[PDB]
C-alpha cells in the first residue's frame, strides 16, 4: 500500500470547511489556497518535481473545486454551499444568468454523489484521480503520473469492494461520473473568462493567476 | 510566470 485511503480520507478532512457570481468567484480564489494545502497531503504528490506539482493543478483545480462543492452540497435541496458559509440557489443562479451551467451541476453530480451515497473517501480518491491527470501537458515524467493514477484506483477498488460488497458496479459508477466532471469543468472555465473579459466581476489574484495563460 | 502556486507549493509546514 504506497496508496492508502485512510491518507487520501485524512487529506479530506484536514482542509473541510447582489452578484452570485461574485460570491462564487471570492469563494474559488479562497478555495484555491486549501486546494494546494489538499494536494500536499495526497501521498507522494510532494515528492513530484515542483514544476509538475504546478501543470498538475493548474491542469486540474476547476474539476477538483467542482467535485468538492458537489459533494458538499448533497444535504441541500435545489442549491450548493460555498465554502464561504453562503448558498446559492438554483433560482439566484438562473437570475444571474448562469442557470443551464448550474443545473448540470445540480444533475449530474450533486443528485448523483446524493442517490449512491458516495462518501468522503470515495470523493477522496476521485479528486486524486483528477489530480494525477497523465494527460496533463508539459509533465516531465508523465509515466510517474500514471503509475500515481493506478495506485489511486487500485486502492479505491478494494475500499469499494470491501466497504460495499452488495455494489459490484459502485466503482464504475463512481469513475463515470469524471467524464461528466470534465465536461462541467470546462464550461464553467468559459464562463469565468467570460466574466473576467466583460470586467464585469471582481477576480481575486488567485483565481485570475488560474486564468492567466501557460 | 504562477508567482503565488509556486510559493505556496515551496513552503513546508
Ligand atoms: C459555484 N461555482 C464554482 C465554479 C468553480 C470553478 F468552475 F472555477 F471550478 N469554482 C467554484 O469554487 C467555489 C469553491 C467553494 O466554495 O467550494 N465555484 C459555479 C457553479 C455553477 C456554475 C458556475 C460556477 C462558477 C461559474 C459558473
Amino acid at each position: 500500500e504506497d496508496m492508502p485511503v485512510e491518507r487520501i480520507l485524512e487529506a479530506e478532512l484536514a482542509v473541510e470547511p447582489n452578484d452570485p457570481v461574485t460570491n462564487i468567484c471570492q469563494a474559488a480564489d479562497k478555495q484555491l489556497f486549501t486546494l494546494v494545502e489538499w494536494a500536499k497531503r495526497i501521498p507522494h504528490f510532494s515528492e513530484l518535481p515542483l514544476d509538475d506539482q504546478v501543470i498538475l493543478l493548474r491542469a486540474g483545480w476547476n474539476e477538483l473545486l467542482i467535485a468538492s462543492f458537489s459533494h458538499r452540497s448533497i444535504a441541500v435541496k435545489d442549491g450548493i454551499l460555498l465554502a464561504t458559509g453562503l448558498h446559492v440557489h438554483r433560482n439566484s443562479a438562473h437570475s444571474a444568468g448562469v442557470g443551464a451551467i448550474f443545473d448540470r451541476v445540480l444533475t449530474e453530480l450533486v443528485s448523483k454523489m446524493r442517490d449512491m451515497q458516495m462518501d468522503k473517501t470515495e470523493l477522496g480518491c476521485l479528486r486524486a484521480i483528477v489530480l494525477f491527470n497523465p494527460d496533463s501537458k508539459g509533465l516531465s515524467n508523465p509515466a510517474e503520473v500514471e503509475a500515481l493514477r493506478e495506485k489511486v484506483y487500485a486502492s479505491l477498488e478494494a475500499y469499494c469492494k470491501h466497504k460495499y460488497p452488495e455494489q459490484p458496479g459502485r466503482f464504475a459508477k463512481l469513475l463515470l461520473r469524471l467524464p461528466a466532471l470534465r465536461s462541467i469543468g470546462l464550461k464553467c472555465l468559459e464562463h469565468l473568462f467570460f466574466f473576467k473579459l466583460i470586467g464585469d466581476t471582481p477576480i481575486d489574484t488567485f483565481l485570475m493567476e488560474m486564468l492567466e495563460a501557460p | 510566470k504562477h508567482k503565488i502556486l509556486h510559493r505556496l507549493l515551496q513552503d513546508s509546514s
